[PDB]
């Protein structure tokens, strides 16, 4: 199995579409130096699933509220960009290798680390209680995360400040 | 030199012939105004649009006089 | 670094070209016992045991021996630099006698051995600081309306008014005393403070007097030893003297003097009217810009566009203008070098600093 | 490796210099912890605690760089504590 | 006026010596202000720019530029300062230059001499 | 800027004075910039002769034919259709 | 009045946005207030283009 063939499948495992198959993306031959680097790279694609399932399962039911939409519709502007990176990486496959990917995808291994762990801390929260559980992620100090989550808060807290400028009501 | 003076002659001719076609057609234009309307028509401009303007500014200069 | 030294009738401002503000400001005084010579704040602090001299009392240097001491003080005490190691830009009053310009030049090169120097008119520097080269400009401590066109002051149209901050301070002492208090002693320093902090120019003198006479709405308190005193119509009556010198027994106000415009060529008068710039500590009174606007408008043709410019930093606009000028790329060729001085002598200043 | 360990401490100190522990009648609100003192601010361990403390009894009512043999930050703290009191003391008079 | 030039010099200063550059940039403000001082209506200059708008399309925008200067009448020297200073095919041609300006900005570093684009190796 | 000189030639004024008309001239010229009909100097010529003949001025209809050739002889005019289409209208 | 001088300042941003001038909101209020003093605007066009020039030599 050539190294180029692995670079062909990995660019798909970054999305969910599976040599590399589906919780770790167990790869199934080739030398040990190749399987190890694929394993870590393939697993980044698995994260992308956990963040995609939420923005697809909750984009189905109509009883998630008005805040749960501006959150589920702010996890997409932070995904189109992840679809622009996959665009660029594919145009060069026609040269890049495994050891060259690690530096390319070292940063989106973190943004896909906060978002894939921001949708688990707020699972059953709807309404304002969700805008209060994506604010408990700002007390972090890490200048790269505190400047990412402090942007999703600026979108999730827009519907809340829409009622206010216009608290449980009773029908 | 010379080719820069031969062009200033071939333009004073044409600007003198267009002034003849202008008087036998009895357009109210004169030698000064007519040199503006020629320059405009060189760059490419609708004479159906440019003539509506002149037919208007001349129609408003009377309400002020 | 080049030095910028603004020689004031009451306060000298010194610093380095390129800076946004002077590094030091001190009284233009030299004192000797009634350490042999005292200059600046120290002379003022120990005035009790000294006889004070004011070598540039009205903007023009009258005693060069003491002026030299003020400059020595400026370099070695205030700025802590050696003049022989830095070019020096000095300021001068409008209508400064030609002989004085040569004297200043000779002293810088021969006494202080400056590597380079230049002298600029105070009013011109203030205009530069406002981002202009044309306009009419200066009220300080001991003494001008200066029309300037394309960077050149017009000497024939310059007017001098021997009425400034010092006179206003003494007038305030007088009217506060008439009120029932008593400010007469060299108390003058206290009143100067009251003046700088609580005075203002009324838009309309009579209306303001009527308001103060029928209510306490314009009164302000000032604390001395703890005694709190009240300042009423004196707040605006003091600076009113700038507009009506008769209050001081003097026979024109600053608005009328700003006559200077009428002495200029008719073709540039509109530029002056549209660019009347205020400078100096005595132009710091709140309300002075609007009052000038109103008064000039009354004197000028109804069709004239009048604009009074009062920069927030006008108290030091002379110095700031010097800092700007000395920092200009095109100005570097304008300095008088020690070489040029050795070649032509003191009189070169007339050609180099026109 | 002295340019490096200055690049870390310049970035590992922005969170601290953007906020001494608090509690929940007023001498037990904020109290100095003795261990976590930089031992080069030990000279001013009392002016820091006293500087922010005055800012809170008014709030609820209604840049620094490290250099060696140069005290540009020790002087920078005194320039704020000398204002921290002049806003509270005037607030009570 | 001596301060309004000091606040102007702060805004144009890009955020990060920031204490001496402001002192030197205030020179460039004064060294350039007095060059013009040493050396025509107002609304007409907008129309001459309104014309050039309509020629290259975008008519309604040009009908807006004239819509505001008509209400700004009921200040003239301020607008005199401002005048001094296929819908789908363009989409697919933008998201293609990005992938040309994203694989280039990083392949110019991935393949070079060891230690060129790296800043820590430059120490 | 050239449209504003025209408004100062026809109406005798300065550009600071006449600005309502120049607001009306940008409305018409703009959004009507591109030429709407196919350009040919032949058809426009056979309509300036047909017009000077209709006024019993048959002598100037044969003089124009000699002035329209000189325009081609010198060759400093790029669009000869436009300037004739306009001179005919006025 | 401050409500009026806010609107007149807010409209003036757009005509500086579609004219493709680099002036952001802060530098605009600086330049508007500075032009409001009475400085000639033909010179300000040169200081901004030079401040932006010397700024680029740093980066």
């Amino acid at each position: 199995i050539t190294e180029a063939a692995l670079v062909r499948d990995i660019l798909y495992v970054f999305q969910g579409i599976d040599n590399i198959k589906m919780n770790c993306y167990k790869v199934e031959n080739l030398s040990r130096s190749l399987r190890d680097t694929a394993v870590r790279l393939s697993e980044l694609g698995w994260l992308h699933n956990k963040i995609r399932r939420y923005t697809d399962q909750r984009s189905l039911d109509r009883s998630f509220g008005l805040v749960g939409q501006s959150f589920c519709a702010a996890l997409h502007q932070e995904l189109r960009e992840y679809y622009r990176l996959l665009s660029v990486l594919h145009s060069q496959l026609q040269s890049l290798t495994l050891r060259r990917l690690l530096v390319w995808t070292y940063d989106p291994k973190i943004r896909l680390k906060t978002l894939a762990a921001l949708v688990d801390h707020c699972q059953g929260r709807k309404g304002g209680e969700l805008a209060s559980a994506v604010h408990a992620y700002t007390k972090t100090g890490d200048p790269y995360m505190r400047s990412l989550v402090q942007h999703i808060l600026s979108l999730v807290s827009h519907p809340v400040l829409s009622f206010l400028y216009r608290v449980a009501s009773d029908p | 030199a010379a080719a820069a003076a031969a062009n200033l002659n071939a333009v004073r001719e044409t600007m003198d012939v267009l002034l003849e076609i202008s008087r036998i057609l009895n357009t109210g234009l004169d030698m000064e105004t007519l040199s503006i309307c020629v320059r405009l028509c060189e760059q490419g401009i609708n004479p159906e649009a440019l003539s509506s303007v002149i037919k208007e500014l001349r129609k408003a200069t009377e309400a002020l006089k | 670094a080049a030095l910028v030294v603004d020689n004031g009738s009451g306060m000298c401002k010194a610093g380095f070209a390129g800076d946004d503000a002077p590094r030091a400001v001190f009284p233009s005084i030299v004192g000797r016992p009634r350490k042999d010579s005292y200059v600046g704040d120290e002379a003022q602090s120990k005035r009790g045991i000294l006889t004070l001299k004011y070598p540039i009392e009205h903007g023009i240097v009258t005693n060069w021996d003491d002026m030299e001491k003020i400059w020595h003080h400026t370099f070695y005490n205030e700025l802590r630099v050696a003049p022989e190691e830095h070019p020096v830009l000095l300021t001068e009053a409008p209508l400064n006698p030609k002989a004085n310009r040569e004297k200043m030049t000779q002293i810088m090169f021969e006494t202080f051995n400056t590597p380079a120097m230049y002298v600029a008119i105070q009013a011109v520097l203030s205009l530069y600081a406002s981002g202009r080269t044309t306009g009419i400009v200066d009220s300080g401590d001991g003494v001008h309306t200066v029309p300037i066109y394309e960077g050149y002051a017009l000497p024939h149209a310059i007017l001098r008014l021997d009425l400034a901050g010092r006179d206003l301070t003494d007038y305030l002492m007088k009217i506060l005393t008439e009120r029932g208090y008593s400010f007469t002693t060299t108390e003058r320093e206290i009143v100067r403070d009251i003046k700088e902090k609580l005075c203002y120019v009324a838009l309309d003198f009579e209306q303001e007097m009527a308001t103060a006479a029928s209510s306490s709405s314009l009164e302000k308190s000032y604390e001395l030893d703890g005694q709190v005193i009240t300042i009423g119509n004196e707040r605006f009556r003091c600076p009113e003297a700038l507009f009506q010198p008769s209050f001081l027994g003097m026979e024109c106000g600053i608005h009328e003097t700003t006559n200077s415009i009428m002495k200029c060529d008719v073709d540039i008068r509109k530029d002056l009217y549209a660019n009347t710039v205020l400078s100096g500590g005595t132009t710091m009174y709140p309300g002075i810009a609007d009052r000038m606007q109103k008064e000039i408008t009354a004197l000028a043709p109804s069709t004239m566009k009048i604009k009074i410019i009062a920069p927030p930093e006008r108290k030091y606009s002379v110095w700031i203008g010097g800092s700007i000028l000395a920092s200009l790329s095109t100005f570097q060729q304008m300095w008088i070098s020690k070489q040029e001085y050795d070649e032509s002598g003191p009189s070169i200043v007339h050609r180099k600093c026109f | 490796a002295q340019e490096l360990c200055l690049y870390l401490t310049k970035a590992a100190s922005a969170p601290y210099f953007e906020v001494v522990e608090e509690h929940e009648y007023w001498d037990q609100r904020y109290t100095i912890v003795q261990q976590q003192i930089p031992s080069f601010l030990q000279k001013m361990a009392d002016k820091i605690l006293s500087t922010g403390k005055y800012l809170n009894v008014v709030r609820e009512c209604g840049e620094i760089i490290y250099t060696l043999k140069e005290r540009a930050y020790v002087e920078q703290i005194e320039k704020a504590f000398n204002y921290a009191s002049k806003v509270l003391l005037d607030f009570l008079m | 006026i001596t301060q309004l030039f000091d606040d102007l010099c702060e805004a144009l200063l890009p955020a990060a010596n920031r204490k001496r550059a402001k002192r030197s940039l205030k020179k460039v403000a004064y060294n350039a202000l007095f060059t013009n001082l040493f050396q025509l209506p107002a609304r007409n200059k907008i129309l001459m720019l309104s014309f050039d708008l309509r020629v290259g399309g975008l008519g309604p925008k040009a009908d807006r530029l004239e819509e505001l200067v008509e209400e700004l009448e009921a200040v003239g020297s301020v607008l005199d300062l401002l005048v001094q200073l296929m819908d789908v095919q363009s989409l697919i041609s933008r998201e293609e230059c990005l992938c040309h300006s994203m694989i280039q900005e990083t392949l110019q570093v991935m393949e070079a001499a060891p230690g060129t684009g790296l800043p820590t190796v430059g120490l | 800027v050239l449209l504003q000189n025209l408004c100062c030639r026809i109406l005798g004024r300065s550009e600071a004075d006449v600005a309502q008309q120049f607001q009306y001239a940008v409305r018409v010229i703009g959004s009507n910039f591109a030429p709407t009909v196919e350009r040919d100097e032949f058809l426009v010529a056979e309509k300036i002769k047909k017009e000077l003949i209709r006024q019993r001025r048959e002598a100037d209809a044969a003089l124009f034919s000699e002035l329209h050739r000189k325009l081609h002889s010198q060759g400093v005019l790029k669009n000869k259709w436009s300037i004739l289409y306009l001179l005919l209208s006025l």
